[PDB]
């Protein structure tokens, strides 16, 4: 309806899919639509993947098809997040206003409100969020990184 | 704090304080007294009127009155500043907390005691209220059921025989000469040695005069002799400014004016023969006791001598086998205070007190169903 | 709870004013805000929050955006010096012991440690406060109240350059009550000085002055009935006060001579007067003058002469005319007050020119600007009021009359300036109530000045009858005659009551006419600037024999320097920290909501509260608010093309606001009820999380890409 | 500014200052002198006083020259006391029994020559009164043209118990150049008064008994008092200094009919009420320059200590200043609250024209 | 006259003397004695230590003149024996041993003042008997009636006697210590407020001829002072002794309301007409009405127009509405006491009622107080 997908960006996803695909039976686990939609750099939510997961969980095998992940990759390409966007959600964070969050505040942040980081996601995070060891990250700075 | 309030409004001093009370708390002339003259020092604090021992202090410059004349209330917006001085500034109470008991003599107007009511309950808003009779009251303070009472004010003298607890109505006297008449008269006698007093100021230094120097008498006619053949009877009196008076036959032609109202042209019979012709208006069996009981109060019944004249005159009056005593105790200045000291304090009397329901239902005439 | 005041729901109830500071300071939270004004509560204990990291946290933000701290206003009022370069005072108020010291040691450690010339601002801050002992002895006293009350308005400047560097600082001392030094209430002492020299002084010190230790030796300090208490060390006092003298530079010569005007203070209360067969004073005692001819250092027939003579010049002659023993005993205890009171007038100027600048500070010198802290008696009411308590509670209505003014007038010129028509507030008139004392010829310092003055036996009974007599109509007077007889049962006789903005307050006339004379004749005073003493010479001078008036009133006198302490504060840009003494009993964590009921009346901050909430809650500039709230509506997310006032005109429908509940001024948002502002902000939270999924799903999505593949 | 102005016109010296102050600023005779500037005034004419003819426009209380009167007040208002009287309210001064066109021309000339805001008219010896802190007492005021007496009590006066004397300072100063002309001395001059008056001033004293003071001053010189003269020749006085002032008891050297002083108190004071009279007795108030004489208040106490009763207390006030009393007490007066309320405006003398000072003062 | 006896009014202000059975008094003259202020220089003439009546009135210049007699008491002595030998010997021309002599009195005098004029007439002037008659009660016999209020006001003394059917009732007797003098005084206090300053006795005596030409008493007093303020037509003058007109207004009236209005010259007491009807309320039950109906006025401060039409509506306005006050005010009514006394030393029925000098040699001066 909104967009549609070119042949050439579908092989490019068959050839992303097919590291998960594997043994050539052309489908990916429930718990895995995530991790191979993420292998491509995009950023679904947890709760996108469980409204994505509850339409083809409809008769079990703990698996879904090449089409139908084709199919919620392209209802996910319509209204992607943008740089701006996730840039101006740390800068609402941001207590100042300054360009600059503290590692404690960020830890708050991402594990007392929803779609929790897990400690290894966290503390991967705060490894390099930690740009020049004051404690503090440059959230434009992180962006800057966090979009390559 | 609801203990009853007790003025005796005697015509020339107030005196008043609560029931259960041996003697008044506050004694003051019945006066209010007004500038007389041109105020000249700006910012003294000077008042449209003073009343009671502030008038009696600033004399001099002040016109004083009294509102009470005879036992009548003739002046009742003076009148309202006395009873005002007394519960504000001498008692220090609000009337509206205590049942107060007002005295006045027999034979009295009957819109006097309906007035003193209106002005109890509708300015003072007292709860209750009661007018006893000032010679009752002062068989009260005498312990007795039983006795003829002379009580002599500074307006009025009246005789009241009572018997067991019964007045003889009938045989209640009134006689309008009292104490102030007699200073009105002192005025008089003292100008023929030459000393003038005249105004309401003077009247009460002549007042101070009678009160300090005056006697009565045991036989006038012998006492006249006795001053006009020696100084021995004579005695001095100084001044507010320290001249000296001298007075001399004066000090007991004051007094004599009781026992011979004819001083000042007045026809009535004297205080001996209206005592005698009140007992001679009773029944014949309550005589006898009324005789041997009879009881002098107020301060014109205050002169040396004069329950000594008293006993003497009723003597030659009544018959030579009757026991005349006279009953003149040194407190009989205070009988009628004592005596609304004790009926008030009384519980038998608890139900007698007119109430603000009562005088709402009834309007101001319910005095003459209640007293 | 509520940060600040405005916020408070029912903003119109004391009970829960008072329920938002209990919660908040069962919380550790001792600061609130009431607009620009800060409410702190005592924490009776060492809280970290004075701490460096909260000083750096503090610096560069002001009052309105972050949490309310000390540390709030010291910057706000700093960044004002530096920007505005106006002037400035903090007004510091509240109770004794409501922690009004521990606020003024933490704004000079601020203004010390966060300024670019620490040494120099250290110095200030250690001058400013090794002079407490010296001033708390010549000018607190033990009260009914506290063991240690100031019984006078303390100013300490720190003086600033075009640098904002401190080059120095001031002390000014104003409206002391000289009236203590003469007479005391009972339960009261005299200032701690005295009974700190008889019970802490040497065997010679004493010996060379009035000698004997025991205080019940002396009229001037015994009759209050108070002077040994087990909760004041005067002896421990003295020896912490007399090294305060050393350490702020008084030589021991000078010193010398400040214990010999307080022993003079002493020996003259102990002068009796006889009359003479005329009725004029004759001094029977030699005993006082054969040391106050020493210690005061003037000669004995001269000062025998005026204690008993009032000197007229008239064309040139001069005529002494002799007083009255009514008139010799108001001559000794005006010679007293102003002895008192100008020694120390002279302790605050001897202190403060040890805190002026020493660079030169005079032109082609570039700039100067002063930051102020002003620490003046809070109201007082008493089991019994009295000339004290009147002249204090003047003096706080006099305040609150401008602070309302100045409140009032910030909120009105912040309408008109962004365009909101005024809703009207209505609110305590304290207009009526100082005109009510002040007002030239029908207040009650005039009624009070003319019974001074006025002939014949004039009395306190007297003043009062008059007041009854001129003021009668008035609605914040009454008294048992003026009262009806319901309230004629709570007010007595030879008392007046007065409606405050802290509520009514009853005060006995007794000693109103004795308390406000100050009859210090020119004789005494040119004696006085005669004096062989030092100190003296400087206190009393040859140039105030000009002056051909009678002597001022001390009610009179204390008009006249509170309006000049009014016109200074109208001049300079003040802030204020209202100080709240959480119990009676120096206790840590203990709420006694019947004492802080009192003390938030006392203060008017339910006043305070609704002049500065009128119409609006909270407003803010359209460039702020839009910031923080445009995530909520996507047409505005997360950059609006249009300008700030029709993105927030667009969010505000998208929240869905009513059109009572808000409206749009020049350049801020106008919010009615802080319904609509918690009511936002919890739509913020809720949207928060929306913000962090965004940022963990690009996160897994970037993260997943550096770990695998 | 605008505090109120205070002025005794006094019938010999001015005194003016404003009611805020201890004593009067200009303190100068009320004289105008003209040659023989066309006039000089107060001290000015006083220092010319040699090629001057010198006029009092008062005698006796009563101002008789009102053009020269009028060169006194705007003296005292732009030379002495350097105001402009529009900005301030006047108070004045008066003797108690003088003609109602006094205070009228007072009245008028003070709002329509001077436009001052709001004015008064004070009785000098109820004034004299604030300055001794009283408010009861009998007051004694004498100055260079009047002497009168005024009994308050409470603070009312007695009225029809004031009295009156028009012998003053300027009579015993005619009565001194008089009895010196015995000795050889003759002074004639309006000059030659001023010179009389200063040796009345400095010489002058009330003998406590004139009898033994004749005898005194006829078998010794201990009483003669020598005075040099403006051009250094010597006087020599000595029965004539108590002389002098005993006319204030005995009016008869003067050929006057009057009762004295001592007299004229007592006769205020049996005029008022018998129990007013203990407390005036004990508060006889002197005030005004001719109380000012050495030894009057050991006669005036004296004297009436003999007319009146011998166990009252008599006590004489005469206070050092005496001679500001009147002045000291118009400061008082004009300071007090409630009398501002009690001043005459422009906007009164607009309807009632002068007739005003008779409801008002 | 040979054998008559002597009829003496010894009042304040004027001593009238004459003869029992004459219509008015021989001798009238000012009841002073003056003495010389200054001494005589021209030692070439015959001075008098003293001068008595018009004498001294022709003198006065010269002299300080004093009255014997204030508010109706003989306060000395000596110049009161001077004035009775004045009047015996210069102005009668009898010897008063051969008369019997009538005196005067006010009620409510010091009883002293009978005795020492009893003593002086028997010791000193050997009056072979004498008799001291009351002022007011003599004014009923000029009037030819039993009945009737008096007002006598001379120049010390203003009373009111009550007599009915003959009796008179002494309680019911007011004095006021305000009449003539005290006028003159007040008058002398007013002509201050025009600048006109009297002083001396002899000025009092000055100011004593303008209340008698010029003053009068006001029906209304507030619509006089209302006239007054509005208009000179209530204005006059008076030419001085030494020429200098004085001009006089309200003045006029303001001295004589004095007498209703005691207040003006400082006194508590009621006025003239208060006096007046408080009198007739000290009476009896028939005798109210014919007091009110025999309202007689006497003595010379009783002789300013308009005091008798003052007196009835300020009377009238007292009393009831049916009572019919009439005020007998005579023109004769200065004289009255002194032709009432001639009456009574004329009637055969009082010839018992002289003190002869034998029951004078009896009973001492006291005597008086058995007999009159
Ligand atoms: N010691 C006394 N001797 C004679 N009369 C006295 C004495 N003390 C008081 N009085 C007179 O008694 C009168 C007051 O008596 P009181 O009974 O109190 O009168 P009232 O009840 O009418 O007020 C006054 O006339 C007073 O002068
Ligand atoms: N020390 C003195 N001794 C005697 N007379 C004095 C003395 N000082 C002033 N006077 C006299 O006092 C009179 C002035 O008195 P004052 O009160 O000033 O009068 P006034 O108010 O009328 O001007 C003059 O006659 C003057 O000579
Ligand atoms: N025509 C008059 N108008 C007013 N007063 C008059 C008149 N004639 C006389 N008098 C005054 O009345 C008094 C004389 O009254 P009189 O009875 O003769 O006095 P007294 O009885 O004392 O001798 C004097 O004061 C006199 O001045
Ligand atoms: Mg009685
Ligand atoms: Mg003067
Ligand atoms: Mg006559």
């Amino acid at each position: 309806m909104a967009d549609q997908l070119t042949e050439e960006q579908i092989a490019e996803f068959k050839e992303a899919f097919s590291l998960f695909d594997k043994d050539g039976d052309g489908t990916i686990t429930t718990k895995e639509l995530g991790t191979v939609m993420r292998s491509l750099g995009q950023n679904p939510t947890e709760a996108e993947l469980q409204d994505m997961i509850n339409e083809v969980d409809a008769d079990g095998n703990g698996t879904i098809d090449f089409p139908e992940f084709l199919t919620m990759m392209a209802r996910k390409m319509k209204d992607t997040d943008s740089e701006e966007e996730i840039r101006e959600a740390f800068r609402v964070f941001d207590k100042d206003g300054n360009g600059y969050i503290s590692a404690a505040e960020l830890r708050h942040v991402m594990t007392n409100l929803g779609e929790k980081l897990t400690d290894e996601e966290v503390d991967e995070m705060i490894r390099e969020a930690d740009i020049d060891g004051d404690g503090q990250v440059n959230y434009e700075e992180f962006v800057q990184m966090m979009t390559a | 704090e609801t203990t009853a309030l007790v003025c005796d409004n005697g015509s020339g001093l107030v005196k008043a304080g609560f029931a259960g009370d041996d003697a008044p708390r506050a004694v003051f002339p019945s006066i209010v007294g007004r500038p007389r003259h041109q105020g000249v020092m700006v910012g003294m604090g000077q008042k449209d009127s003073y009343v009671g021992d502030e008038a009696q202090s600033k004399r001099g410059i002040l016109t004083l009155k009294y509102p009470i004349e005879h036992g009548i209330i003739t002046n009742w917006d003076d009148m309202e500043k006395i009873w005002h001085h007394t519960f504000y500034n001498e008692l220090r109470v609000a009337p509206e907390e205590h049942p107060t008991l007002l005295t006045e003599a027999p034979l009295n107007p009957k819109a006097n005691r309906e007035k003193m009511t209106q002005i109890m309950f509708e300015t003072f808003n007292v709860p209750a209220m009661y007018v006893a009779i000032q010679a009752v009251l002062s068989l009260y303070a005498s312990g007795r059921t039983t006795g003829i009472v002379l009580d002599s004010g500074d307006g009025v003298t009246h005789n009241v025989p009572i018997y067991e607890g019964y007045a003889l109505p009938h045989a209640i006297m009134r006689l309008d000469l009292a104490g102030r008449d007699l200073t009105d008269y002192l005025m008089k006698i003292l100008t023929e040695r030459g000393y003038s007093f005249v105004t309401t100021a003077e009247r009460e230094i002549v007042r101070d005069i009678k009160e300090k120097l005056c006697y009565v008498a045991l036989d006038f006619e012998n006492e006249m002799a006795t001053a006009a053949s020696s100084s021995s009877l004579e005695k001095s009196y100084e001044l507010p400014d320290g001249q000296v008076i001298t007075i001399g036959n004066e000090r007991f032609r004051c007094p004599e004016t009781l026992f011979q109202p004819s001083f000042i042209g007045m026809e009535s019979a004297g205080i001996h023969e209206t005592t005698y012709n009140s007992i001679m208006k009773c029944d014949i069996d309550i005589r006898k006791d009324l005789y041997a009981n009879n009881v002098m109060s107020g301060g014109t019944t205050m002169y040396p001598g004069i329950a000594d004249r008293m006993q003497k005159e009723i003597t030659a009056l009544a018959p030579s086998t009757m026991k005349i005593k006279i009953i003149a105790p040194p407190e009989r200045k205070y009988s009628v205070w004592i005596g609304g000291s004790i009926l008030a304090s009384l519980s038998t009397f608890q139900q007698m007190w007119i109430t603000k329901q009562e005088y709402d239902e009834a309007g101001p005439s319910i005095v003459h169903r209640k007293c | 709870g509520v940060q600040d005041f405005v916020l408070l729901e029912n903003f119109t109830s004391e009970a829960a004013f008072i329920e938002n500071l209990r919660r908040r300071f069962r919380e550790n939270l001792i600061y609130t805000y009431i607009g620009p004004v800060l409410v702190s509560v005592n924490p009776y204990r060492d809280l970290q929050i004075y701490s460096r990291q909260h000083m750096e946290r503090y610096r560069g933000v002001s009052f309105y955006e972050v949490p309310p701290h000390l540390f709030a206003v010291a910057d706000t009022v700093y960044r004002a010096l530096r920007t505005e370069r106006r002037d400035q005072a903090v007004m510091i108020s509240g109770e004794s012991g409501a922690g009004k010291t521990e606020a003024t040691k933490r704004l000079l450690q601020f203004y010390a440690e966060t300024c670019p010339a620490p040494e120099r601002g250290g110095a200030v801050r250690d001058r400013l406060l090794q002079s407490n002992p010296v001033l708390e002895a010549f000018g607190n006293a033990k009260t009914l109240r506290n063991d240690n009350s100031s019984r006078f308005g303390k100013y300490m400047d720190v003086q600033f350059d075009f640098k904002g560097a401190p080059v120095g600082g001031h002390i000014l001392s104003y409206l002391l009550e000289k009236s203590r030094v003469v007479h005391q209430n009972h339960g009261e002492r005299n200032f701690h000085v005295f009974y700190q020299l008889l019970e802490g002084g040497e065997e010679e010190t004493l010996r060379r002055l009035g000698l004997e230790r025991n205080p019940q030796s002396y009229l001037y300090l015994v009759k209050g009935q108070c002077a040994k208490v087990s909760s004041i060390n005067d002896k421990s006092d003295w020896k912490v006060m007399r090294k305060a003298l050393s350490v702020i530079d008084f030589t021991e010569d000078e010193v010398e001579d400040l214990l010999s005007i307080v022993a003079s203070v002493l020996h003259l209360g102990n002068i009796h007067f006889a009359a003479d067969e005329d009725s004029n004073a004759q001094v029977t005692t030699e005993n006082q003058l054969k040391y106050l001819t020493r210690l005061l250092g003037v000669e004995g027939t001269t000062l025998r002469e005026a204690l008993t003579h009032r000197k007229i010049i008239a064309k040139g002659e001069e005529l002494l005319s002799p007083l009255n023993l009514e008139q010799a005993a108001y001559a000794r205890d005006a010679l007293a007050k102003a002895v008192y009171s100008r020694t120390f007038t002279w302790l605050v100027r001897k202190i403060n020119r040890s805190l002026a600048s020493k660079d030169a500070e005079s032109p082609s010198w570039r700039s100067t600007t002063v930051l102020g802290l002003l620490d003046i008696y809070g109201f007082e009411v008493f089991q019994h009021n009295s000339f004290e308590q009147f002249c204090i509670n003047y003096c706080n209505e006099k305040l609150q009359q401008l602070f309302i003014e100045l409140t009032l007038k910030s909120e009105q010129e912040e309408y008109e300036a962004e365009g909101i028509a005024w809703e009207p507030v209505q609110y305590f008139n304290n207009k009526i109530i100082c005109d009510l004392v002040e007002e030239k010829f029908k207040g009650i310092i005039s009624i009070l000045d003319e019974e001074c003055l006025r002939p014949g036996e004039a009395t306190d009974l007297t003043f009062l009858e008059k007041l009854e007599d001129t003021v009668k109509p008035h609605p914040h007077f009454l008294t048992h005659k003026l009262a009806d007889q319901k309230t004629r049962k709570s007010l007595d006789r030879g008392e007046f009551r007065l409606l405050h903005y802290a509520g009514e307050v009853t005060y006995s006339v007794t000693g109103f006419l004795d308390k406000n004379n100050d009859l210090l004749f020119r004789n005494l005073k040119e004696t006085m600037c005669s004096s062989m003493n030092p100190i003296m010479a400087q206190c009393f001078d040859k140039s105030e024999l000009s002056d051909k008036k009678r002597p001022e009133t001390v009610a009179t006198q204390f008009k006249m320097s509170l309006l000049q302490l009014v016109e200074i504060l109208r001049s300079k840009e003040p802030a204020y920290i209202r100080c709240i003494k959480p119990n009676d009993a120096k206790q840590p964590g203990r709420f006694d909501e019947v004492l802080i009921r009192h003390q938030v009346k006392y203060l008017g901050l339910m006043e305070n509260l609704r002049v500065r909430r009128a119409g609006f809650a909270y407003r803010r500039k359209y460039e702020a608010f839009l910031q923080r709230y445009k995530s909520l509506c996507p047409e505005t997310w997360p950059m609006w093309a249009g300008r700030p006032q029709d993105g927030v005109a667009v969010l505000v429908r998208h929240l869905g606001y009513k059109p009572e509940e808000y409206k749009m001024g020049r350049t801020k948002i106008f919010i009615r009820f802080p319904k609509t502002l918690f009511a936002t902000e919890d739509s913020l939270e809720v949207r928060r999380q929306s913000l962090a999924t965004k940022i963990q799903a690009a996160w897994r999505g970037f993260h997943w890409r550096q770990k695998f593949l």
